[PDB]
RNA sequence: UGGUUCUAUUUUCUAGGACUGAUUAAUAGGGACGGUCGGGGGCAUCAGUAUUCAAUUGUCAGAGGUGAAAUUCUUGGAUUUAUUGAAGACUAACUACUGCGAAAGCAUUUGCCAAGGACGUUUUCAUUAAUCAAGAACGACCAUAAACUAUGCCGACUAGGGAUCGGGUGGUGUUUUUUUAAUGACCCACUCGGCACCUUACGAGAACUGGGGGGAGUAUGGUCGCAAGGCUGAAACUUAAAGGAA
């Protein structure tokens, strides 16, 4: 295990060089989401190019709440969606060539990780119960 | 592990190794009250709560006077009539150290608890 | 053309990497030649660490430019031109100049 | 998206009504991104020289092999030499108290397929987490070896030191170099994470199944065994030949 994460500043204010509007950021957010990017991609594009540090600080609330209150909710949370599509990519690799025992092992690991947070999201009922991973 | 237990573990073995400062993270109200009662009885010196916005850090300065902290992991209820018995069974000696309790009136040691006549659940000990 | 075995045994030392490449190239005649190449990773002057290994992506990039520029030296030569090119060891100088960037 | 009517100049601007309402952001965990990293895996491709076999020469009497020999091959040319082809393996030196993998393990090139880790992150979710009984994954033909001298004090535990592998930041010199793209190598300091090594300080560290009782010896009027005699022939026979012994 390694310690490599992001270090959120002690400040909770806009950084006083951020001369943009607190609403034009939201309009850019919903524009990028409607052209089709995941919320982590919205956050990293907004951070890199239109220099909002983080939008829970600069806007009102966090950007998945912004997308759900502006009508662009996800069908399934981003974590579960990315782990689902990684699992189905490994599954198509396994149907293609069937002597990859290591990739079978990594499929068992990815499927366990699917079930863990699918169980969490189900008891929170973000997604409905009787959800199965096909 | 717990959050009071690893703080008291750091404050124990750092003093065994002979350091004059511990940094313990994270920090809760119960940790502040536990260090509060043990500096009220003179086992640690000053301590400081650095507030980062996550959970808080404590830098304790401690001289030599502690020799064991601990927590009693089932928080069983004790009575005012059995404070003396529980001190007899878990303390080193008769008047050596203090059992620390969570009471109605907050975190207190056993002798303050029976002084102002209130029982509670056990938390931990210091001697 | 071939080295003697004692030459490349005299070149191989531990604590470096040997990058070796080979290409099967057809010349400006219709001779087709399998032509090889060896190279050993130097250490710079002032280098104090004893290793001077290449990071294997530098090996893939060095082997890539070795293959490209020596298949450029063939196809642009006949057999007589290639022989007169590799007598005074100058394709080695072309490899060295093209690879000291890596 | 639908509908009703109110103000001054043939078309200008207007007002109203029906289809959300608690925190952080763990030197906890997950997910995304970025440049990468590795002898991690799978498929395909490429190469290398040995070995074995074969074809063609050249030459002639031996060649293996062993401590000596022998089985074996050989004037129907063995072994040696040269050219070439085919086969099945294998990846030499580089090769390390290095790397990667959950372990068993993994070393030629190039490409494809998915994967993984560390780092960077003012990205995202927000407790989704840790340990393991149970259970699951990996581990009629041609016939095979494994261990075998070893080591060490343990954990909830403090600091270090040198060297090395992967990433990052900064410095500002040399190799680099230029108006085709981006991209190095080394030196130094810091920092994160690894494989090890050399030390330090401080703690109860208690509460593929079947087992007699120490080590080195000694004695034996017990029990169970094995063992002597005495020239063979040769005993009911004083007995041949032949052999042994001296």
């Amino acid at each position: 295990k390694g310690i490599s994460s992001s270090a959120i500043p002690y400040s909770r204010n806009a950084p006083a060089w951020f001369k943009l509007s607190s609403e034009s950021v939201i309009e850019q957010i919903v524009k990028y989401a409607r052209k089709g990017l995941t919320p982590s991609q919205i956050g990293v594009l907004l951070r890199d190019a239109h220099g909002v540090t983080q939008a829970r600080v600069i806007t009102g609330n966090k950007i998945m709440r912004i997308l759900k209150s502006n009508g662009l909710a996800p069908e399934i949370p981003e974590d579960l969606y990315y782990l689902i599509k990684k699992a189905v990519s490994v599954r198509k690799h396994l149907e293609r060539n069937r002597k990859d025992k290591d990739a079978k092992f990594r499929l068992i690991l990815i499927e366990s990780r699917i079930h863990r947070l699918a169980r969490y999201y189900r008891t929170v009922a973000v997604l409905p119960p009787n959800w199965k991973y096909e | 592990s717990s959050v009071l237990a690893d703080a008291l573990n750091a404050i124990n073995n750092a003093e065994k190794t002979g350091k004059r400062q511990v940094l313990l993270r994270p920090s809760s109200k119960v940790i502040i009250k536990f260090l509060q009662v043990m500096q009220k009885h003179g086992y640690i010196g000053e301590f400081e709560y650095i507030d980062d916005h996550r959970s808080g850090k404590i830098v304790v300065q401690l001289n030599g006077r502690l020799n064991k902290c601990g927590v009693i992991s089932p928080r069983f209820n004790v009575k005012i009539g059995d404070i003396e018995k529980w001190t007899a069974n878990l303390l080193p000696a008769r008047q050596f150290g203090y059992v620390i309790l969570t009471t109605s009136a907050g975190i207190m040691d056993h002798e303050e608890a029976r002084r102002k006549h209130v029982s509670g659940k056990i938390l931990g000990f210091v001697y | 053309m071939d080295f003697t075995t004692d030459k490349l045994r005299s070149m191989v030392r531990k604590w470096q990497t040997l990058i070796e490449a080979n290409v099967t190239v057809k010349t400006s005649d219709d001779y087709v030649l399998r032509i090889f190449a060896i190279a050993f990773t130097r250490k710079q002057a002032n280098q104090v660490k004893r290793h001077s290994y290449a990071q294997s992506s530098h090996i893939r990039a060095i082997r890539k430019v070795i293959s490209e520029i020596l298949t450029k030296e063939v196809q642009g030569s006949t057999l007589a031109q290639l022989t007169s090119k590799l007598i005074p060891e100058v394709i080695n100088k072309e490899i060295e100049n093209a690879t000291k960037d890596i």
